């Protein structure tokens, strides 16, 4: 929403501590989506959870691949994000 | 430099455990001719002669002669440099990651330099072998998201203006159509003076199950392999024919010549990785190195390479 | 073309020191840090110096920059190399401050990206800091200072 | 100038990357040799 | 686009091995049968009048006559060959019969062909025979073998 602050690309669990990229750094790598309707070329937002989701958003995320799966509700998806929008 | 640099150390030691690439099959050991370029073209020109018209006959006084015309032709060689980036331990925050049996962390996913420059090197060879064949660069099983490439940088599968052969969805299964495609593939090559000459085949794994039946009522001590052999053999002045399975490729068929003088490799010397001497580090245990390829340098004549295609669609 | 590829005709007089900097050939920024994040990408047509925004293709081949701006920008191309067709690209996340193409303007202006990657006075996103130089008929290039986006 | 030659003290990176190349080159030379078909 | 010499380099040595329909290119400058007694002028060249008829062009009177591709009443010869080095172009007179390969009109042998306004044979004053049928090189280039006589009604 428009909480948001950065996003968490690595966590060690042994001292409970998660490394972040802030907003303001653009980013490019896999994070996870709410589901499987996301093509490429699709402007994104960040929900509740955390997760991406297809589209009022204040930052520019856009998807590079289409989700793809790997347990029951994992779904990465390759995106780039640049900052915010205006 | 040893003693001062441990990651030079570190490569020169470990650089043997590194496989030799299985593109070096595909080439007959005249036909790689190594270059000195990192980023750049190489060009050469090629002198060509044609007859404009019909003789003139030389009777009584005549002024008025038929010409013979020249052309050339400048062939250009692109090479591109390309880098990957991997993170590895330092060299002082080993000892504190040294188990007994394994070194690195498990959970972090973090190797000692030698170990992440030797598998990150098998990688890098892995997908140069891949552009070689197939001429792209790409890292997904679909294919799609191709890297763009510089014009004048081919592979052995996308070289143009060469025999192309496109066997129908109907008769996937069927040999016999499969090697009725070969027969006409092979009927339009153009070997000229070269025709005595070994010859080359690379099929993928499915193709290579279909060869071994028998040759069809089935015939007996008769197989589609020897068959195939018997006919790459008219053409070639009956010279040695070498079969190789890559399961890079899918559903195709490779066919071309073992001759210097119709297709030549002339990669960089730089072509296969090498370390970089910049190693990113921080107050952290974690650094950064990186590796350096050169890709392209393949050089085919016209209509000199068979490409049979079957359409699973 | 960055590189102006008409030969010249005469030797330079390498004497003076003033007003040496006003040319088309200049690339990268006024002021550079050795922290800037830098990124190339696949070259479609000339973008050297304006505005550019990342297009996709049908999926055969991966993304390139283009010169855009709007509400699809992405960044700013200071550099390009010919060779390999590969664009320099700042992003927009990072700031800049350099000569920039400029719509054929004073000082204290706010200036957006147009459809054609070129600033036209006006979501501001960066500010003039001289006024339109002209080099071409149809060039004119200004000394600009980009701060992203914002309202 | 080859890493296979122990005598071989590399005086920096630059004569480092050359016998890497070198050691390449050796190691191709060595294995159509090898190479039977 | 139109030079003689293709700017764009080839990927490929090209295969020399048949003999047949290998003249039949841009590239193939002068003519198919040529005498030791012709007569050939070169002239500054004004635009690429290469394998097109061509007329006299005047300046100012600072600088000397040039030829540009034209036809009609004003013809004056055809250029059979150009150097871009110098900017010179190889002109045959009108006096002086050609055979050889010219630009055609975007045809039949037997067919008779003038000159158009831009220096592209036309069918029908009668200037020239057409010896063959058009040949496409690009989608708008047309080239025609064709023998030259002169003018007459």
């Amino acid at each position: 929403g428009e909480d948001l602050y950065g996003i968490c690309i690595d966590i060690d669990e042994f001292s409970k501590t998660a490394t972040i990229v802030p907003i303001t750094n653009n980013f490019e790598g896999y994070l996870v989506a709410k589901d499987s309707t996301v093509k490429v070329k699709d402007k994104l937002i960040f929900n509740k959870d955390g997760a991406l989701e297809k589209v009022k958003a204040t930052i520019n995320a856009t998807a590079l691949t289409d989700a793809k799966q790997i347990s029951n509700e994992v779904y990465l998806v390759k995106v780039a994000v640049f900052g915010n929008k205006a | 430099l040893f003693d001062e640099n441990y990651y030079a150390k570190a490569v020169a030691n470990i650089i043997g455990e590194v496989k030799d690439p299985i593109m070096y099959k595909w080439f007959s050991p005249d036909q790689i001719e190594d270059v000195d370029l990192q980023m750049g073209y190489q060009k050469t020109v090629k002198w060509d002669a044609f007859l404009n018209a019909n003789p003139t006959t030389i009777a009584n006084e005549v002024n008025t002669i038929s010409t013979i015309g020249f052309s050339s032709e400048v062939v250009r060689l692109n090479y591109l440099k390309l880098q990957y980036k991997f993170r590895h331990l330092k060299q002082t925050s080993e000892k504190f990651y040294t188990s007994d049996s394994y070194i690195g962390d498990i959970n972090n996913n973090l190797l000692p330099f030698a170990q992440a420059y030797k598998l990150a090197s098998s990688e890098i060879i892995k997908l140069i072998n891949h552009f070689v064949l197939t001429g792209t660069v790409s890292i997904q099983k679909d294919g799609k998201n191709q890297k763009r490439l510089l014009p004048n940088m081919y592979g052995l599968l996308n070289m143009p203006e060469q025999i192309k052969e496109e066997v129908a969805s109907g008769d996937k299964d069927k040999m016999d159509k499969i090697f009725e495609k070969i027969e006409a593939g092979l009927s339009k090559l153009e070997l000229g003076d070269e025709f005595s000459t070994p010859m080359m085949v690379i099929v993928d794994p499915a193709t290579s199950l279909k060869l071994v039946k028998p040759y069809a009522a089935a015939s007996s001590c008769e197989k589609w392999e020897d068959v195939l052999i018997q006919t790459i053999k008219a053409i070639n002045n009956r010279e040695d024919v070498y079969i190789e399975t890559s399961n890079l490729l899918k559903h195709k068929i490779l066919i071309y010549p073992l001759n210097s003088e119709l297709i030549k490799f002339k990669p960089s010397k730089y072509m296969l990785p090498t370390p970089n001497e910049q190693v990113d580090k921080d107050s952290t245990d974690v650094a950064h190195s990186y590796i350096d390829f050169v890709l392209g340098g393949l050089l085919a004549t016209r209509k000199t390479i068979l490409q049979v295609n079957i359409k699973q669609s | 073309m960055k590189n102006p590829q008409q030969d010249s005709g005469l030797l330079s007089n390498s004497i003076d020191f003033r007003d040496q900097n006003l040319i088309f050939s200049n690339s990268g920024g006024v002021c550079t840090s050795s922290k800037d994040k830098i990124e190339n990408y696949p070259a479609k047509g000339y973008p050297y110096k304006r505005g550019v925004k990342l297009s996709f293709g049908d999926g055969t081949t991966e993304l390139e920059v283009e010169a855009g701006g709007g509400d699809d920008l992405y960044g700013v191309c200071s550099d390009i190399d010919e060779f390999s067709g590969m664009a320099t690209v700042i992003p927009i996340t990072n700031n800049f401050t350099g000569y920039l193409t400029l719509k054929k303007v004073n000082p204290g202006d706010k200036l957006n990206f147009n459809q054609h990657g070129e600033l036209e006075k006006v979501s501001v996103n960066a500010i003039a800091l001289s006024k339109a130089h002209k080099l071409t008929e149809d060039l004119f290039i200004v000394l600009a200072s980009v701060f992203g986006n914002r309202a | 100038a080859s890493l296979l030659d122990s005598n071989f003290v590399p005086i920096n990176f630059t004569e480092f990357v050359q016998a890497i190349s070198n050691t390449y080159k050796q190691r191709r030379i060595q294995f159509y040799e090898n190479l039977k078909r």
